[PDB]
């Protein structure tokens, strides 16, 4: 009567008697929880709204623009990635709405760029396309920081690069902060010539043209495609040339396809419009004599997530408010984990972050979030945690919805910056992949001891109810308004106000997401696909 | 199915098998078939019923010449002319009508053979896909938008044809059995055979093979000038 | 090409880099394009960018557009980079912005040529000085000429601990 | 008319028209 | 040497029926032996903590030496450092230098009603400071998996501690 | 038995016999040597008769390019006629 089973048939048990199952069902009858799922929805039909007036075009600017793009017999650049990637299959696009709002009197869709992850003859690679039809294709400054941040993915990830140029160079309006820096339009070639001393291939597709700087991208490539019409590679420009040697000459007879390719040697392949150029693209791809899998192990013996994600919004309050509620992200964890199994670390400790074990399509995570505000014992159990997966080379899933820390007298004597301070160098140290999403709030330090942007993870994507701020926009106002004795009694309601719309204006997603703070914003319901597309890119690590 | 039928006998006599290739101009005959019944009327039906039943793709056949000639009002009436072949050579002629729902249903199956044990996942959007047919020498081309849930959308000229695929098998015979709900409300299963040419169905509604656009044989031609 | 291998001849020998730039761009035209100008400065640019000797440079003169990618500009990451007061970085010179400007910009009327032309003058010139250059750490301070042996010394000096 | 195929169709063709296939037939007349 | 989830791994259990699990010269001399094959052959370690501890009758044989209790420690601490796991189930009582088992694993389990954990046991506190306190309340499994952070993982029973030890050995991302 | 335990023995055999290679052979010793193209080798040696040609308007008389013999990928260069600085 006492002790009668064995422990491995609770472990093969129905998932009402599993013990490591997560059981939140969807409280849907309740009011609060149908506000919280009409917000969310609103949030993400405006947020796909937006990606499709990116991808369709909005003004009769950007008609113009296209029809002149398809007039010389050009793709554009989302069909480019269409044609260039295998038929069936996942592309991530990574900063889909950058360069948002980001430049007064310029809609830079995507940024002037587009850079993702695809799939070609069943190998994955990071693609790096310029759009032509913004700004012909000029390089802002959000295009160099793009591209670059395309670069660095592929790097730490060990991902072949393909670039599909066709951009005019760095816009003259705004040179000063594109041409001269570290983090400038040189660190492109400087990305691209240490990837290609690390045996990371570099493939350049030139489908429009490329001007000065810009010319190197395909003479620093291992390999290089030009097309016969629309491609030109040249250091100087037929108006440089002219107003040098007094000479006129077309672009076609300056740097055409048949100069480098018959006699300069720059480029590698001739060819004759698009498609064939992405059919070269697929050929040399073809031949990089990479390994299929270094083990053949498959491990796809997962169960979907025992709960539908599509209510996960019901769970998630209101970030901008007065008092903000909370709520337990175990209820989300349940929505994006193989059949809503999840082993607790130390479920009596921390009690405000959430750290166990998961698994996504059979891949195992350790997974911290943040369940309230970090206490010292909460940052001492991440960092232990966090030291745990890094010994057994466990990927990590941060979840961010932090407020700071516990403040007063008591907490600092405790010693609690010196666990922060843990915390922060346990997430800085370790070598295995890191992927985080801001389902909530990020402000202040607690960003830091969460995976922040600054400290290097693989991935970072936002929620669009997701805000970021060096401090809450309530918390802020208040501080702002005790701190500031200038200010009159007459006038603390207006100055609470105004600091409050700043915050809320620079915090929210898409002011994050145009300035690549961020790897874009993502629905709650896609977060399990999209984090399982980030983990097969970190498979071809080292 | 031959054999002992329900209400008649059928047998097909061949010389040909599944991968052997039939060369031109050395016997052009591919098989008969023959049934049996008790009256013309019975033996017609099984004969139309049957060659309904005969899918042949890699070779073009007169499948359909047969059946018009089967269905011919004059055919059935009783015993004709020997001219009869080139006295309804307009009637017997007719094109075959290809709907809407056979061009979708091509598309899904032609990317469903695409696509392996990948998932279809563009953040934020639909993944576009385009699928080029022939259709008597025009080009038609159907663009689909497939969501993560195995949910195609098929546009044509003012329509849209949405096909859910529950789920596929691949058969033993290199063909594919799927099983499909068209718009929201037609759940049915087919089978479909996917070349480097041609897709084919076999929808409840018959059997058809669409040819996909000819690849060009100068592709990516550069003779050292022009 | 002489620059690529002389960087390439340093990096085996494990010697220390000293840049010191005054370039305005690469040679232009057909025939130079047509013998392959791209794919030698990308030699360069390479060998400046994978060596893994310390690299230390001083921009004596002017550093314009990819030249100065050629001769290890702040984006390839060099151990210290210092201007004299003199210098001027930009990604075109100033009399060559203006010059191309006003021949690309057909809006422009030539009753307003040379005021268009002053006006890019003077931007280059002020977005182009030391001190900007400086006051937005894109080098590692100005240092006069004659102390410039001094402050190399030192440099180097740092770089002994280096592993 | 214009761009209807994608590259693995003619990666995925007959001799014929798969166009990184050496095509030198023997004169052996 | 026992398989868990398919992997092959050490276990180390206390017999508390001898003696009350206290450590003879050869039960430290056999546990020095199974951590030494374990870290020789890479196979996790388990450990089945019922013991009162030394026993005080030959401490000379037990305490002062390499080849003695502390070697349990040092074997322990130099297995985690090398990435073989080192996993304590805390089954009933760990006392003094017992109590750094659970301390020194990678990852611990403390029962609640038999488990105990402290370095210094009631008689030693009463002797101390005078002061009365029962096994439960000084090292019980609440005060180290609520409050001290000693123990991560909290067992109502047995069957269930066996039952999250198979959870710890089924997450050891070893292929 | 095998580092890797992966097969990739999916290949196609040549398109062209091999028994006529000689036909495009000419005399080496001769007073006028004759030139032929490599290529027409090369296509009665890999698999499928696949070649992706790395320079093809470049040397022009070296001839680079990507082949598989029975799965396993090689890089071939071979002569087709004078060396010049390009073609090396
Ligand atoms: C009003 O909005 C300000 C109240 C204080 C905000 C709290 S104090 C504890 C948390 N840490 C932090 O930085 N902010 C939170
Ligand atoms: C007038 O200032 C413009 C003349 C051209 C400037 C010359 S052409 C050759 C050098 N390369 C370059 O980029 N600028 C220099």
């Amino acid at each position: 009567e006492v002790y009668l089973f064995h422990p491995a048939q609770y472990e093969s048990a129905p998932a009402t008697t599993r013990p490591n199952v997560l059981h939140y069902p969807a409280e849907s009858t309740n009011p609060e929880f149908k506000a919280n799922t009409e917000r969310m929805k609103a949030l993400t039909a405006e947020l796909r709204r937006r990606v499709q007036v990116i991808v369709d075009g909005d003004s009769e600017a950007d008609k113009r623009a296209r029809d002149r793009h398809i007039s010389r017999g050009k793709l554009l650049v989302h069909q480019r990635i269409e044609k260039l990637v295998d038929p069936m299959s996942p592309f991530l696009e990574l900063s889909q709405l950058a360069g948002g709002d980001l430049y007064p009197g310029e809609a830079c869709h995507r940024g002037g760029i587009l850079t993702g992850i695809g799939v070609v003859h069943g190998m994955r690679v990071m693609i790096v396309a310029n759009d032509a039809t913004v700004k012909g294709g000029t390089y802002y400054p959000i295009t160099v920081k793009k591209h670059l941040r395309a670069q660095r993915i592929a790097e730490e990830n060990r991902l072949p690069c393909i670039y599909l140029v066709d951009s005019g160079g760095a816009n003259l309006g705004m040179q000063g902060d594109v041409f001269p820096d570290e983090q400038h339009f040189g660190r492109i070639f400087f990305n691209q010539a240490n990837m290609s001393a690390k045996g990371i291939a570099q493939i350049a597709t030139v489908m429009g043209s490329c001007t000065a700087g810009g010319a190197y991208v395909p003479a620093m490539s291992d390999e290089s495609i030009i097309v016969k019409g629309n491609g030109t590679i040249f250091l100087g420009g037929p108006p440089l040339v002219f107003a040098a040697t007094g000479e006129e000459v077309t672009p076609e007879e300056l740097g055409g396809a048949d100069v480098h390719c018959r006699a300069s040697g720059v480029t590698d392949y001739f060819a004759t419009d698009d498609l064939h150029a992405l059919y070269l693209t697929r050929r040399i791809v073809a031949n990089l004599n990479r390994n299929d899998c270094e083990r053949p192990c498959r491990g796809r013996e997962f169960t979907p997530p025992l709960y539908d994600p599509s209510e996960i919004g019901g769970f998630i309050p209101d970030m901008g408010a007065d008092v903000v509620k909370g709520f337990d992200v175990r209820a989300v964890i349940a929505r994006l984990v193989d059949g809503s199994e999840f082993d607790e670390f130390k479920k009596l400790y921390g009690d405000t972050l959430v750290c166990g074990f998961a698994r996504f399509e059979g891949m195992l995570v350790g997974i911290v979030a943040n369940n309230g505000i970090l206490y010292s014992e909460s940052a001492l159990k991440g960092a232990h945690f966090v030291e745990l997966c890094s010994h057994r080379n466990i990927p990590l899933l941060f979840l961010q919805n932090i407020t700071g820390f516990m403040v007063g007298k008591t907490y600092e004597e405790g010693g609690i910056a010196k666990n922060g301070a843990k915390l922060v160098t346990a997430v800085s140290t370790t070598h295995v992949p890191k992927i985080t999403i801001i389902i909530g709030g990020s402000y202040g330090a607690g960003n830091y001891g969460m995976c922040g942007r600054a400290f290097g993870p693989r991935f970072l994507f936002m929620w669009p109810n997701a805000r970021i701020s060096v401090m809450g926009g309530n918390q802020a106002a208040t501080v702002l308004a005790l701190t500031n004795s200038k200010l009159r009694e007459n006038e603390v309601q207006d100055f609470k106000a105004k600091v409050r719309s700043k915050y809320e204006y620079e915090g929210s997603c898409y002011y994050s997401t145009a300035r690549l703070w961020d790897d874009g914003v993502i629905a709650p319901e896609d977060t399990r696909a999209v984090v399982v597309q980030a983990l097969l890119s970190t498979l071809s690590a080292p | 199915p031959q054999g002992n039928r329900g209400t008649v006998k059928v047998r097909l006599d061949t010389g040909f098998r599944a991968g052997d290739d039939v060369l031109v101009h050395y016997d052009p005959m591919i098989a008969k078939l023959v049934v049996w019944g008790d009256n013309r009327a019975t033996a017609l039906e099984g004969l139309r019923t049957a060659l309904a039943s005969y899918h042949i793709v890699g070779v073009e056949t007169n499948i359909d010449f047969l059946q018009c000639c089967l269905s011919n009002p004059g055919f059935v009436e009783g015993g004709v002319t020997t001219r009869f072949i080139e006295d309804n050579s307009v009637n017997l002629l007719q094109p075959r009508e290809i709907p809407n729902n056979v061009l979708a249903l091509a598309a899904v199956s032609y990317l469903c053979s695409q696509r392996g044990t990948s998932t279809l996942f563009w953040p934020n959007r639909q993944i576009s896909q385009g699928v080029c047919f022939t259709v008597g020498g025009n080009p038609v081309v159907v663009r689909v938008t497939v969501s993560t849930k195995m949910c195609f959308t098929c546009d044509f000229d003012s329509s849209s044809v949405t096909v859910y695929v529950e789920s596929t098998t691949n058969m033993p015979d290199s063909s594919t059995f799927i099983r499909v709900t068209v718009d929201g409300e037609t759940r049915f299963g087919f089978t479909s055979f996917v070349t480097d040419s041609e897709v084919a169905v076999a929808l409840p509604q018959g059997f058809y093979t669409l040819a996909l656009q000819p690849l060009a044989t100068d592709f990516g031609s550069t003779s050292a000038q022009a």
